[PDB]
C-alpha cells in the first residue's frame, strides 16, 4: 500500500 | 620553317605582342633591314640584336597584402591581395591557402523539468545549464543558447484543481508556495548572450503536479517544430538537452485526462510562449518525435538523474542518434556528450569567383588533407578547426582588353575572408613612351618614329 | 448538538388506524433522518433511512416524509405487531442524536381500579420490618395517583411503586404500592389507608384496615 | 442474513472497567461503520461513537470521551466497547449498530448487552404471603411480597404455574442496592381459602427456592 | 470475407459529441436488437459538456437516435458533519457503454467528486461513475465504487495507500454472463490501476438517489501494491472476461496494463479473487501493449484464445529505421493447467501511424465454417490514413496472417474510423453476425451486414 509515487 | 611572329604583318611593336606571348621585338636601329624585328627572342639575339633593345614582357603576379593565417581579426585566406600583370593571350598562376580558424556554429536549447520532484535537483540543473553556457562558449565563440521549462498538462487529474487557492499555488496544502502549473513555457530564445542566459536560469523555481510521469515530450516536440520561436539557425549544429528526474508521459496516456486527439506534430506556441495545445492534444509518440527531430536535424540529449538513466537509455535505442548523460551535482558527464558532438563536426572549403571579366578564364588545382594535387578541383571536404588546404589558380586573358585594369575576388563559400586579384593588361612596349612626334626618317606625311620604324 | 423533539410521547390508538409520529430537528437536517422500532422486550429494527427509504423487509404500511427540520413517520392500517416504541435519529451531524420516543398503546374503554390493601405478614413482623402493600389492578387509562395515610396523616417517605405494561388480554394497567416503615412505628398506629385517584372518579377509592381487628 | 451478535449480560463494580463485544454474522465487520449506542429507561438513547474497522479510526460524543474506547478486530470479525471508571450512570443497555446501504445510517442493531454497575453482594429474597384483611365479595385478591434480593432476576409463579390467569407480577424496583418485587392473584371467593394457593419464588443467583402458602388471617 | 461494404447504414449523433466513441449491441426482453452508442462530449441541457447515450433501433436506412436519459444534475449532501459533492461537468458519460440482458451500463470515467469537512477536503478528483439503465421499465441506478470520505491529510499520513481518488472507474467495462459488472479504473491506487466488480442486481437493489456514499456488500475490488513495476501501469485501461483455468464454474478476468513496468506494458489473466494466473509482457517500450484485449476461441477447439493490441508498436526496417505501425498478438490456449506460451501469431500494421490493434472485436463465426473470426481496427490506416478495419477468419492453425477482407473508412480524415468495434450479433436476423464500427471523429457509427 505505502509508496511515494507522485511528483515528489 | 617560319614562326608566327615573323609571318603576321608586324608593322609595329604592339602588333608583335598581340600575335603570341612568345614573340619579341627588336628596337635596335643598328639591325639590318633584312632581319625581321618581330621574332622569337632566341632568333633576335642570334641576329646581333642589342640585348637592351629587345622588348619582351613577362607576365607576373605580386603579393600586395600577405598577412599570415591565424592561430589559437582572424585571417583565414592568404594572401589577401595579389596584383596580376598579363600580356596579350598570356596566362599566369598563383597560390592561395585557406584555413578553418573560426569556431563552428552550435545551438543548444535547454529544457528544464520544473516539477516539484525537481526541487532537490533544482541546483543541479541550474549548475548544468550555466556550465553548458560557460564551458561551450570556451569551446566555440559561435555558440547560441536558450531554454524552456515544462511540468505537465495542466488538467485534472495531473493538476490539483482544488481548493480554488491551489490553482495559483499548487503547494497550498503544504502551507508553502510554488509557481502555477504549466505545460511548456518557452523562456529564452537562442542567444549569444551567455551572461543573461545564466541569470534567467538561476531565477527559475519549481511548480507542482500530482503524478510522477511528466509532460517533457510535449516540450521536446514543440522545441523541435517551432523553428522561429526557438530560433535554430540553418547552417548550425542543433542540440536539444532535456532534463528530468522521473518517468515521462507517452502517446495514449492523454486519455486519462480525457484527451484522445493524436499529436499533429505542428507548432502551437505563438505569442504568450505557452504550448497552447497542451490540454486538447495527446502526448507525441516515439515515432513522431523521431520523425520531426530527423526532419529539423536536431540531436536529442537526455540529461536525466541516475534513477531513470536505464529508462531513458532504453528510449534512446528507440530514437536513433539520441544519447543519454547523467544529471547530477557534477556536469562532466553531460558536457562530454556535447564536446563529443562538437568533435564530430566537419567543414568544407569551396571556392567561388566573383566579378570575373568576360575576357578572363580560370582553372584550379586543389591540394587537400590527402596532400594530392587533384587538378581542376576548387573544393576540399572534411576539415576540422585548424586544418589548412591549398589551391593553385591559373588565369588566362583573351587577347588584349580595352579596359586595361580590372579586379575579381576568390572567396570560399561561407567565409568572410577572400582574395582580391587586381589585373593589369600590359599590351604596349616601353619604347612607345619615347614617341618622337616628328618622323625625321619617313618625311612623306607618315608621322612619328618609334622602336626603329615608320608607319 | 442537534436536538430531536419527537411527538407525541405516547398515543392510544386502535387496530386499523392510520397514525403519524412527528420529529422536529433544532436545525435543518436535509432528510438525514432514520426511524427505528423497538417492540416490547425486544431490540431495535430500522424502518426508514434517509427520510423516506424503507429498510429491506419492512412492510409497505410504514412510510416517511418531511423536509428541513420537520419529519414524520406514518403507519397506515395498524397491526397488532405495530404497538411498540418508535424513535427518530438524525445523522446530519456528529454526534448523532435521538428523539425521545413515541409509544403506541392500545385504546380501550375506561376502567376503575380494584384497590386491595394488605397488612404486614406475621413472618415480616417477626423479622423487625413492616410493609403495607396495596394493589391497584386492571384500570384504564394508565395515569393514576396513590396516597398513603397512617391515622389520617399523609405518609410520603418510604413508599415504593411499580407499574405493569399494558395487559395482553384486556389492555388494562395495574400498579403496586408498598409502604415500608419500622415495626416499632407500625405498632404505634391503628388506621392504615390506601387512596387511589383516577379519572374514572372525582373522588378517590379508599381502602383501609385497623391494626389487630378480627 | 446480516446479524450482530453481542456478548452477554454484565454485572460489574463501580470504579472497575468492562469490555462489551459485538461479532458480525453473515458479513465482515470491516464492511461498514460500526456504532455503539446507550439506552436507559429515563434518559433514552445516546450515541457513544463509531469505528471504521477497516482502518481503526474512531469518533466519539464528547460526553463519552475518556470513558469509552471503541476498537475492532477484523481477524475475529468483532467490534468492542470498553467503559472505564464505571459508575451508576453506566448502568444501561448497550447496542452495536451498522447501516444497510447509506454509509451514515443506523439500520441494523445487535440484541443489546445489559450492564449493571453495583457494589451489592448476592442476597436471597425474603418472601412474604399477603392474605386479605377482615366483608367478602364475589372475588378475592391475594399477593406475594419479595423483598431485598440481588441480583435480578427472580421467577415467581403460583401453584408451580397451575394458576397463571388473573395474575399481575410487577417489575422489580431497586431500593438501597437491593431489589423488591410483588405479585397479585385474583380468584373467585369460592376458590380460596377452600383450595390451596401457594406463592413460588426462585432466585438462581443464591440457589434458593421458597414456597409460601397464603393462609387466611386468624384471631 | 462476406461483410457487405456497399450497403452500409449510418447512424449519426450531434456535432462535437463524439457519438461513436463507444458502442454495443443491446437486446430487449422481446429479443429485438438495438445499438447502444456512447457520445462522451454531448452537451447537456445547459450547454455544458456532460456526454450522453443513445439507443438506436435497427433500420437499414439508419439516421438519428433517441437519447437514453440520465440525471446530469450535480448533487450535494451535508451528512455526518461532512459535505459530499458530485461534479458531472466534462464527465464523459458514454466514454464506455456495455449491455447485459435488459440492462445498459454507461460510464462517465471523469466524473469528479469531493468531500469537504470544515477547512479540509478529500480533493476534487475524477473517481468516475457508471449509470445503469433498464429501458423497458425506466429504472435507473448508479455505481461509483471509488468515492470516499477520507480527507487529504489522512492519505498523506498513510503514504497514499488505498488512494482511490483518481480511479476513473468505468474507463473500461465488461459484464460476465452471470451478471457481474467489472469496471476498469486505471487511475486507481495512485495510477497503478484497479478493478471493481459487483453484481448488476445488487447495484440496483442498493441504490437510492441522493445518498452518494453507499454500500454494495457483494462488491469486490482489486488490491494496492508497493511494487514499482506496477506504478503508473494503468492496470484496467482495458478489461475482458473468459475461461482460462478449465473450470466452467469460475470466471477469469483479462486486464490490460499498457504502461506496466516503465512503459513495457502488460496484460494479466486473473481469477475472480484477483489472483494472477498468467502475465503476458510487452515486446517494446511505449508500444501500448494492452491498449486492447479480446477473448475468443479462433481455432475451434472450444478453448478461449487471447488477443492483445499494441497500437504504437514500431516495426524494424532497412538501415536500422523504425516505423510506428502497431501490432496484434494472438495467444492460443493449450490443454490442461499449462500456461499461455509465446504468441502463436503476430499481426503487424502496414500504414505509418495507422495504430493497427487499437481495437480488436470478436466477430463470432462470420462465414459459418466452424471457426470464429475477428476484426482489427487501424483508425488511421489505409493509404490516405482515413481509417481501416481488417477481418481475419479463424482456422485450425489459429488465424490467417492475410486478412480475408478490408473495410476502408467512408468518413473524412480524423474520423477515427474503427476506434470502437463490436460484433458477434445478428442485427437483421439473416443468420449471420454483423459488425458495428464507430467513427467518433465524424460523430457517426457504420453498420456492416454479413451476407451469404
Ligand atoms: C595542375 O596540376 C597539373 C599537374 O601537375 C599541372 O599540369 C602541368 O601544366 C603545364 C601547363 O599548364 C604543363 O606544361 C606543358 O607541358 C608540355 C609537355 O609536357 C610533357 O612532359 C612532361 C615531362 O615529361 C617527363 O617527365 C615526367 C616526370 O616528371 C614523365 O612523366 C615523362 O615520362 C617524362 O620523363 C610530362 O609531365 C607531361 O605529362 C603530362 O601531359 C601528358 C600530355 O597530355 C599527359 O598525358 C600526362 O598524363 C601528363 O599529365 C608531358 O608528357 C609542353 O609541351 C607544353 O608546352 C607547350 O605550351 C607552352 C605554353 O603553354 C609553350 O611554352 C611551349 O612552347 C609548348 O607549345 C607545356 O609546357 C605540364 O606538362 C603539366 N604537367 C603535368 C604533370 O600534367 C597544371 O599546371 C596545374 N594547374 C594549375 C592551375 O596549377
Ligand atoms: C531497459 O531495457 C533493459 C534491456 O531490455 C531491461 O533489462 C532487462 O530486463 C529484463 C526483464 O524485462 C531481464 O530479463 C530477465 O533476465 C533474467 C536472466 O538474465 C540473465 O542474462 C542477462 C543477459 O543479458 C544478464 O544481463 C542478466 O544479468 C542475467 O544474468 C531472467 O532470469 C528473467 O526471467 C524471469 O522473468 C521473466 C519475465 O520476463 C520470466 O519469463 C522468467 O520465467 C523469469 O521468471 C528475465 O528474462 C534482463 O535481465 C534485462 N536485460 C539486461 C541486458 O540487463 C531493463 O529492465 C529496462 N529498464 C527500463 C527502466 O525500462
Ligand atoms: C606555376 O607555373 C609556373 C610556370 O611558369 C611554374 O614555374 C611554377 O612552379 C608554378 N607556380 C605556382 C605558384 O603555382
Ligand atoms: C457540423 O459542423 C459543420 C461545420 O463545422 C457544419 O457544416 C454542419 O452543418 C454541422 N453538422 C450538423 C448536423 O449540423
Ligand atoms: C460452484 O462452486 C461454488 C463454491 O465455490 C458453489 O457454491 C456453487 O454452487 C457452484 N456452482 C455450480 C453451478 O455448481
Ligand atoms: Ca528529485
Ligand atoms: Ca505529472
Ligand atoms: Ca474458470
Ligand atoms: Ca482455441
Ligand atoms: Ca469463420
Ligand atoms: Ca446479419
Ligand atoms: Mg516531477
Amino acid at each position: 500500500g505505502a509508496k511515494q509515487a507522485g511528483d515528489v | 620553317g617560319p614562326n608566327i611572329c615573323t609571318t603576321r604583318g608586324v608593322s609595329s611593336c604592339q602588333q608583335c605582342l598581340a600575335v603570341s606571348p612568345m614573340c619579341a621585338w627588336c628596337s635596335d636601329e643598328a639591325l639590318p633591314l633584312g632581319s625581321p624585328r618581330c621574332d622569337l627572342k632566341e632568333n633576335l639575339l642570334k641576329d646581333n640584336c642589342a640585348p637592351e633593345s629587345i622588348e619582351f614582357p613577362v607576365s607576373e603576379a605580386r603579393v600586395l597584402e600577405d598577412r599570415p593565417l591565424s592561430d589559437k581579426q582572424v585571417t583565414q585566406v592568404s594572401p589577401q591581395r595579389i596584383a596580376l600583370r598579363l600580356r596579350p593571350d598570356d596566362s599566369k598562376n598563383f597560390s592561395i591557402q585557406v584555413r578553418q580558424v573560426e569556431d563552428y556554429p552550435v545551438d543548444i536549447y535547454y529544457l528544464m523539468d520544473l516539477s516539484y520532484s525537481m526541487k532537490d535537483d533544482l541546483w543541479s540543473i541550474q549548475n548544468l545549464g550555466t556550465k553548458l553556457a560557460t564551458q561551450m562558449r570556451k569551446l566555440t565563440s559561435n555558440l547560441r543558447i536558450g531554454f524552456g521549462a515544462f511540468v505537465d498538462k495542466p488538467v485534472s487529474p495531473y493538476m490539483y484543481i482544488s481548493p480554488p487557492e491551489a490553482l495559483e499555488n499548487p503547494c497550498y496544502d503544504m502551507k508553502t508556495t510554488c509557481l502555477p502549473m504549466f505545460g511548456y513555457k518557452h523562456v529564452l530564445t537562442l542567444t549569444d548572450q551567455v551572461t543573461r542566459f545564466n541569470e534567467e536560469v538561476k531565477k527559475q523555481s519549481v511548480s507542482r503536479n500530482r503524478d510522477a510521469p511528466e509532460g517533457g515530450f510535449d516540450a521536446i516536440m514543440q522545441a523541435t517544430v517551432c523553428d522561429e520561436k526557438i530560433g535554430w539557425r540553418n547552417d548550425a549544429s542543433h542540440l536539444l538537452v532535456f532534463t528530468t528526474d522521473a518517468k515521462t508521459h507517452i502517446a495514449l496516456d492523454g486519455r486519462l485526462a480525457g484527451i484522445v486527439q493524436p499529436n499533429d506534430g505542428q507548432c502551437h506556441v505563438g505569442s504568450d510562449n505557452h504550448y497552447s495545445a497542451s490540454t486538447t492534444m495527446d502526448y507525441p509518440s516515439l515515432g513522431l518525435m523521431t520523425e520531426k527531430l530527423s526532419q529539423k536535424n536536431i540531436n536529442l540529449i537526455f540529461a536525466v538523474t541516475e534513477n531513470v538513466v536505464n529508462l531513458y537509455q532504453n528510449y534512446s535505442e528507440l530514437i536513433p542518434g539520441t544519447t543519454v548523460g547523467v544529471l547530477s551535482m557534477d556536469s562532466s558527464n553531460v558536457l562530454q556528450l556535447i564536446v563529443d558532438a562538437y568533435g564530430k563536426i566537419r567543414s568544407k572549403v569551396e571556392l567561388e569567383v566573383r566579378d570575373l571579366p568576360e575576357e578572363l578564364s580560370l582553372s584550379f588545382n586543389a591540394t587537400c588533407l590527402n596532400n594530392e594535387v587533384i587538378p581542376g578541383l576548387k573544393s576540399c571536404m572534411g576539415l576540422k578547426i585548424g586544418d589548412t588546404v591549398s589551391f593553385s589558380i591559373e588565369a588566362k586573358v583573351r587577347g588584349c582588353p580595352q579596359e586595361k585594369e580590372k579586379s575579381f575576388t576568390i572567396k570560399p563559400v561561407g567565409f568572410k575572408d577572400s582574395l582580391i586579384v587586381q589585373v593589369t593588361f600590359d599590351c604596349d612596349c616601353a619604347c612607345q613612351a619615347q614617341a618622337e612626334p616628328n618622323s625625321h626618317r619617313c618625311n612623306n606625311g607618315n608621322g612619328t618614329f618609334e622602336c626603329g620604324v615608320c608607319r | 448538538d442537534i436536538l430531536m423533539t419527537q411527538s407525541p410521547s405516547s398515543m392510544s390508538v386502535s387496530l386499523g388506524d392510520t397514525v403519524s409520529i412527528t420529529c422536529h430537528a433544532s436545525q435543518g437536517i436535509s432528510s438525514n433522518i432514520g426511524w427505528l422500532q423497538q417492540k416490547p422486550g425486544k431490540s431495535f429494527m430500522g424502518l426508514i433511512y434517509y427520510g423516506t427509504n424503507l429498510v429491506d423487509g419492512v412492510p409497505s404500511r410504514f412510510s416517511g416524509s418531511g423536509s428541513g427540520a420537520d419529519y414524520s413517520l406514518t403507519i397506515s392500517s395498524l397491526d397488532s405487531e405495530d404497538f411498540a416504541d418508535y424513535y427518530c435519529v438524525q445523522y446530519a451531524q456528529l454526534p448523532y442524536t435521538f428523539g425521545g420516543g413515541t409509544k403506541l398503546e392500545i385504546k380501550r374503554a375506561d376502567a376503575a381500579p380494584t384497590v386491595s390493601i394488605f397488612p404486614p405478614s406475621s413472618e415480616q413482623l417477626t423479622s423487625g420490618g413492616a410493609s403495607v402493600v396495596c394493589f391497584l389492578n386492571n384500570f384504564y387509562p394508565k395515569d393514576i395517583n396513590v396516597k398513603w395515610k397512617i391515622d389520617g396523616s399523609e405518609r410520603q417517605n418510604g413508599v415504593l411503586n411499580s407499574w405493569t405494561d399494558q395487559d395482553s388480554k384486556d389492555s388494562t394497567y395495574s400498579m403496586s404500592s408498598t409502604l415500608t416503615l419500622t415495626k416499632d412505628e407500625y405498632e404505634r398506629h391503628n388506621s392504615y389507608t390506601c387512596e387511589a385517584t383516577h379519572k374514572t372518579s372525582t373522588s378517590p377509592i379508599v381502602k383501609s384496615f385497623n391494626r389487630n381487628e378480627c | 442474513e446480516v446479524q450482530l451478535q453481542q456478548s452477554g449480560a454484565e454485572l460489574v463494580k463501580p470504579g472497575a472497567s468492562v469490555k462489551l463485544s459485538c461479532t458480525a454474522s453473515g458479513f465482515n465487520i470491516k464492511d461498514t461503520y460500526v456504532h455503539w449506542v446507550k439506552q436507559r429507561p429515563e434518559q433514552g438513547l445516546e450515541w457513544i461513537g463509531r469505528i471504521d474497522p477497516a482502518n481503526g479510526y474512531t469518533k466519539y460524543d464528547p460526553k463519552f470521551q475518556g470513558k469509552a474506547t471503541i476498537t475492532a478486530d477484523t481477524s475475529s470479525n468483532t467490534a468492542y466497547l470498553q467503559l472505564s471508571s464505571l459508575t451508576s450512570e453506566d448502568t444501561a443497555v448497550y447496542y452495536c449498530v451498522r447501516p444497510l446501504y447509506d454509509y451514515y445510517a443506523m439500520d441494523y442493531w445487535g440484541q443489546g448487552t445489559s450492564v449493571t454497575v453495583s457494589s451489592a453482594k448476592t442476597t436471597a429474597p425474603s418472601v412474604y404471603p399477603l392474605a386479605p384483611v377482615c366483608t367478602t365479595g364475589s372475588s378475592v385478591t391475594l399477593g406475594c411480597l419479595v423483598k431485598g434480593y440481588f441480583p435480578e432476576p427472580v421467577t415467581l409463579t403460583w401453584n408451580s404455574g397451575s394458576l397463571s390467569s388473573g395474575v399481575h407480577t410487577f417489575p422489580a424496583v431497586l431500593q438501597s442496592d437491593l431489589y423488591t418485587l410483588s405479585s397479585s392473584v385474583t380468584v373467585t371467593s369460592s376458590t380460596w381459602p377452600s383450595q390451596s394457593i401457594t406463592c413460588n419464588v426462585a432466585h438462581p443467583a443464591s440457589s434458593t427456592k421458597v414456597d409460601k402458602k397464603i393462609e387466611p388471617r386468624g384471631p | 470475407l462476406n461483410l457487405d461494404p456497399v450497403q452500409l447504414t449510418f447512424y449519426a449523433g450531434p456535432n462535437g459529441s463524439q457519438f461513436g466513441f463507444s458502442l454495443d449491441f443491446h437486446k430487449d426482453s422481446h429479443g429485438r436488437v438495438a445499438i447502444v452508442v456512447g457520445a462522451p462530449r454531448t452537451l447537456g441541457p445547459s450547454q455544458e459538456e456532460t456526454g450522453g447515450v443513445f439507443l438506436c433501433p435497427w433500420r437499414a436506412e439508419g439516421g438519428q437516435c433517441p437519447s437514453l436519459l440520465f440525471d446530469l444534475r450535480d448533487e450535494t449532501r451535508n451528512v455526518g458533519s461532512q459535505t459530499l459533492q458530485t461534479f458531472k461537468a466534462r464527465q464523459g458519460l458514454g466514454a464506455s457503454v456495455v449491455s447485459w440482458s435488459d440492462v445498459i451500463v454507461a460510464c462517465a470515467p471523469w466524473q469528479h467528486w469531493n468531500v469537504l469537512e470544515k477547512t479540509e477536503e478529500a480533493e476534487k478528483t475524477p473517481v468516475g461513475s457508471c449509470f445503469l439503465a433498464q429501458p423497458e421499465s425506466g429504472r435507473r441506478a448508479e455505481y461509483s465504487p471509488c468515492r470516499g470520505n477520507t480527507l487529504s491529510r489522512i492519505y498523506v499520513e498513510n503514504d497514499f495507500s488505498w488512494d482511490k481518488r483518481y480511479c476513473e472507474a468505468g474507463f473500461s467495462s465488461v459484464v460476465t454472463q452471470a451478471g457481474e459488472l467489472v469496471l476498469g479504473a486505471p487511475g486507481g491506487y495512485y495510477f497503478l490501476g484497479l478493478l471493481a466488480q459487483a453484481p448488476v442486481a445488487d447495484i440496483f437493489s442498493s441504490y437510492r438517489p441522493g445518498i452518494l456514499l453507499w454500500h454494495v456488500s457483494s462488491q469486490s475490488l482489486s488490491f494496492d501494491s508497493s511494487n514499482p513495476e506496477y506504478f503508473d501501469g494503468y492496470w484496467g485501461y482495458s478489461v475482458a472476461v473468459g475461461e482460462f483455468d478449465g473450470d466452467l464454474n469460475t470466471t477469469e478476468y483479462v486486464v490490460g496494463a499498457p504502461t506496466w513496468s516503465w512503459t513495457l506494458g502488460a496484460v494479466e489473466i486473473l481469477d475472480s479473487y484477483y489472483q494472477r494466473l498468467h502475465r503476458l509482457r510487452g515486446e517494446q517500450m511505449a508500444s501500448y501493449f494492452g491498449h486492447s484485449v479480446a477473448v475468443t476461441d479462433v481455432n475451434g477447439d472450444g478453448r478461449h484464445d487471447l488477443l492483445v493490441g499494441a497500437p504504437l508498436y514500431m516495426e524494424s526496417r532497412a538501415d536500422r529505421k523504425l516505423a510506428e505501425v502497431g501490432r496484434v498478438y494472438l495467444f492460443l490456449q493449450p490443454r490442461g493447467p499449462h500456461a499461455l506460451g509465446a504468441p502463436s501469431l503476430l499481426l503487424t500494421g502496414t500504414q505509418l501511424y495507422g495504430r493497427f490493434g487499437s481495437a480488436i472485436a470478436p466477430l463470432g463465426d462470420l462465414d459459418r465454417d466452424g471457426y470464429n473470426d475477428i476484426a482489427v481496427a487501424a483508425p488511421y490506416g489505409g493509404p490516405s490514413g482515413r481509417g481501416q478495419v481488417l477481418v481475419f477468419l479463424g482456422q485450425s492453425e489459429g488465424l490467417r496472417s492475410r486478412p480475408s477482407q478490408v473495410l476502408d473508412s467512408p468518413f473524412p480524415t480524423g474520423s477515427a474510423f474503427g476506434f470502437s468495434l463490436r460484433g458477434a450479433v445478428d442485427i437483421d436476423d439473416n443468420g449471420y453476425p454483423d459488425l458495428i464500427v464507430g467513427a467518433y471523429g465524424a460523430n457517426q457509427v457504420a453498420v456492416y451486414r454479413a451476407q451469404p
